[PDB]
């Protein structure tokens, strides 16, 4: 069995501490470190630990086998494995992300559907003053560019290393448009593979980071005038086995399932907003100019909309999802998107019809005239969106749904409130 | 093919773990697409997909050319110029690679081949703060000796390093101006000799670092 | 004449520069400073310039000979400077439309013409804070409190040279006290009809700006310069006159408050969203309307002993009259008092009720109970009530098609810029974590 293989590497490797990970309804990382002495019980009967955590009392972690790695950075060594969160009495604490995507996707696999997840994750590496971080840019690099005009090759080369140490396999990486600003592309697995992974690399990122003095972020709008980071979601839905997506006899090899998923996940992509785009940052990454999608709109793949539909046929074919920045909760973020695009596939919602224009260079009377609709402005204004989306709060559960809430008015109702510098430049001196 | 069995032998050998599939942007600026090596074989197979958009200043393939394949001499790391196409195979016309190829087959239609071997000038200077500077490292002249020469450690590093990757230069010297060099190459065909160019200024650039 | 009365005193206190002050519509002051030689051409034919600076072409300035007053700050050589606030005419000679000044001038002219006469009495609350290499702060220079004395209230001097320089301009003032939050200080002023009292505000602004810089302080009409503390309000203490007598008075009445009272609060309750872009402008004004400090957040109206949107204060008679507490001292005082009047006359007209008085604490009370008694809430952000003010038709007659139409280009190019930016509240909560 796997708990078998868990302690030959457990002796292998001299492991004495391992970590229960899991995660908050924000998506931040949370763990108990366990001596390996107590490894056997955490397998069997479970951990106590007190669940208040999750929202931003007693239950158990149960961690997943499949899980177990080693963490490469030689301590003795240390492992580490990502638990789900059980009640005491055995069922399954419905707050926890973890469960909701598992429970989407078990009803996602009742109809012989399972979803496919490869995201594009961008990211920003600042230097560190007086042990604090900064927002300043390591390197003063661009698109695509290689060394020395990228200094952060070294700590992505490590990256990637020590992923593929804990049975990642990845894409590609690059260096993106914004200064100091990174891309890692990850490969298709099941949407609870790469949500684990996702939280894995935003751990390892920050961890070699700080060993080389500097500081990996995820926030989706760190600097004012450069671009921001997102997370490209390429998506794909697979029928028993074979890709749902396409279809050889159909106009442009798309089938109906592709465009019935498009149309549902456009209908849901204010609320979806809410949970792909949770901080208020988030609003400053959504505003025209840079390479984020800002207006509801889906095409090919020569023009950059919210949605594209790349040229790969056959058993890649997919869609690409730009609206989501990588500070979401990656196991809330693909819950909503399988649970809007199933339900576009179920009631068979037509969607929109495709804007191959440059959206950003049509004047806002041309917009108005072809109806393109525009993502929330503001985290409030997509948390309005969601309150009123029954089918995502009934997806993510009552637990999940309202904790999002409650976290994202505390921070609205505090940033609301709070006197920005832009305001005393901009009024100060004159009035 | 076997170029690609090659090159797989030496991955296994020299423990190569990383492959930068090079390319270059109309400005003759080096770009490129890092890749585990366990991505060589798709790579060299059906492609890598990116985003075009960088090579003027949105979706292309990355086409390796296996004769390109070197092992950076500084885990082992190795790169790959490649040429680019459009998602449907046909080459792109705005690659300045596939620019050359095509002049350069028009001239071999008329029995036409062109040598050059350029005499690639260069400065070397001091760094502030972790920013460059134009300040000369060294203060010497015209074809002149260490102590005078204080660049001649990373002169000699720098022609080692393109030696070890398929490269002959003909000869290196001090230049008239303040920490100015200059690296006569090899004559060789248009298309090897303007990738020899690439990668001395990524060299240079690096060990000058 | 008042022409002659000018070149009198021009010869006596040695003039010798004289200052056409006028504003733009964001209610900054902006001047033309011509020598003693031209005055008799400015005040005759006019003085021309560019009108592109009130937005924010070609136009005279026509100046006000009761405006004429001068500087107490003796200049250069025994060198005197004076200074006249004018009125904007195109080159034909018509009034320009978009000068503030002119409206309130226009919406004043209607209301006389059915025998009404608005008297305003504002309460200026303004801040003193330090000089930090010649660039101005929101470091309070003083450390007190509500009407604390020195040497807890450091600005005594300062506010005394205020109020002395004031009165040497035909400017009488009430009263003069520091407010709640550290360096923070309140000018009460006298009631004067509307335009007199505009022209008042503006010249207080100017003086207590300049004063400041004297001292090596900076004195700023902010609405809310620094978070936490209360913020600077300018609660304008209104009263309608019909014919010599206070029409908001009524002896035989409830609470001896006339119908005239009632129709006006409802008219400028009706339309007070609206009123809140030009009354609360900036986008930090919306900072301050916020809950737990003295400023008015929602739109309710109730007798002395609470504190409300619109509060009816105990004196009666000739003294009877209505606070409206939402504006900021950051307003167009020319535009500001022109809504109320438009506003609450419309009320008067049309017979408007307003709703009944809240004399509950609003702020104790929680969510449920103020929907059910119809409560609302002043805008939250500045383009929610920029939103509100271009669908109000009324307002945008009253003050114009040209100043309409510049109060929302200036507001949205401002808010435009204010919400795509990447404020430091974002990098503390953040930066680290995510
Ligand atoms: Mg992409
Ligand atoms: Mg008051």
């Amino acid at each position: 069995s796997k708990e078998d293989e868990i302690f030959r590497i457990v002796e292998e490797k001299n492991v004495r501490f391992v970590r229960l990970q899991f995660v908050d309804v924000q998506g931040i990382p949370k763990n108990v470190a366990i001596p390996v002495g107590q490894l056997e019980k955490a397998l069997g009967p479970g951990i106590h630990f007190d669940g208040s955590s999750i929202e931003g009392s007693d239950m158990v972690l149960r961690p997943d086998p499949d899980t177990f790695r080693v963490l490469p950075w030689s301590g003795t060594a240390e492992a580490r494995l990502i638990c789900d969160i059980e009640l005491p009495d055995g069922k399954p604490f419905m707050g926890c992300p973890r469960q909701v995507l598992k429970k989407n996707m078990e009803e996602a696999a009742k109809l012989g559907y399972v979803m496919n997840t490869g995201p594009e994750m961008e990211f920003f590496l600042f230097k560190r003053q007086d042990g604090m971080p900064t927002n300043i840019p390591q390197d003063r690099g661009g698109y695509f560019d290689l060394a020395p005009i990228d200094l952060a090759e070294e700590i992505k080369r490590e990256i990637v290393l020590v992923l593929e140490e804990m049975g990642f396999e990845v894409e590609a990486a690059h260096h993106e448009v914004a200064f100091g600003q990174h891309e890692i592309d990850f490969k298709y697995d099941n949407a609870l593979a790469t949500a684990d992974n996702v939280i894995t690399l935003k751990y390892v990122a920050k961890t070699l980071a700080l060993q080389h003095g500097l500081h990996a972020t995820f926030m989706p709008k760190p600097i004012f005038g450069v671009n921001g980071s997102g997370m490209h979601t390429n998506t794909s839905l697979f029928k028993d086995g074979k890709n749902a997506f396409y279809d050889p006899d159909a106009p442009d090899q798309i089938s109906d399932t592709l465009r019935y998923f498009v149309g549902g996940v456009l209908k849901h992509i204010r609320a979806i907003t809410a949970i792909t785009n949770p901080l208020v940052n988030s609003y400053k990454r959504l505003v025209p100019g840079y390479e984020a999608p800002v207006y509801i709109t889906w095409s090919g793949p020569n023009r950059s909309s919210l949605i594209r539909v790349p040229a790969p046929r056959g058993n890649s074919t997919r869609i690409e999802i730009r609206s989501p920045d990588p500070s979401c909760n990656p196991y809330l973020a693909f819950a909503a998107i399988l649970a809007a695009g199933l339900d576009g596939v179920k009631n068979k919602i037509e969607p929109p019809e495709r804007v191959e224009k440059n959206i950003y260079k049509l004047t806002e009377e041309e917009r108005e005239k072809l109806g393109i609709g525009m993502l929330p402005g503001t985290l409030k204004e997509a948390i309005e969106c969601f309150k009123e989306d029954e089918l995502l709060v009934s997806a993510l559960g009552e637990h999940v749904s309202q904790s999002i809430i409650n976290v994202a008015m505390a921070d609205w109702d505090s940033y609301r409130t709070q006197v920005h510098q832009w305001e005393l430049d901009r009024y100060l001196q004159t009035y | 093919g076997s170029k690609e069995d090659e090159i797989f032998r030496i991955v296994e050998e020299k423990n190569v773990r990383f492959v930068r599939l090079q390319f270059v942007d109309v400005q003759g600026i080096p770009k490129n697409v890092a890749i585990p090596v366990g991505q060589l074989e798709k790579a060299l197979g059906p492609g890598i997909h990116f985003d075009g958009s960088s090579i003027e200043g949105s979706d292309m393939v990355l086409r390796p050319d296996p004769d390109t394949f070197r092992v950076l001499p500084w885990t082992a790391e190795a790169r790959l110029i490649c040429d680019i196409e459009l998602p449907d195979g046909k080459p792109f016309m705005g690659c300045p690679r596939q620019v050359l190829k095509k002049n350069m087959e028009e001239a071999a239609k008329l029995g036409y081949v062109m040598n050059t071997g350029p005499e690639m000038e260069f400065f070397l200077f001091k760094r502030q703060d972790g920013m460059p500077t134009n300040i000369p490292q060294d203060r010497g002249g015209y074809f002149d000796l260490a102590p005078i020469d204080l660049a001649e450690e990373i002169k000699r590093e720098i022609v080692l390093v393109l030696e070890e990757m398929g490269f002959e230069v003909e000869a290196a010297h001090h230049e008239v101006a303040f920490g100015q060099h200059e690296i006569d190459f090899k004559y060789d065909n248009a298309l090897a000799t303007a990738d020899n160019v690439i990668t001395l200024k990524y060299v240079a650039k690096t060990l000058a670092l």
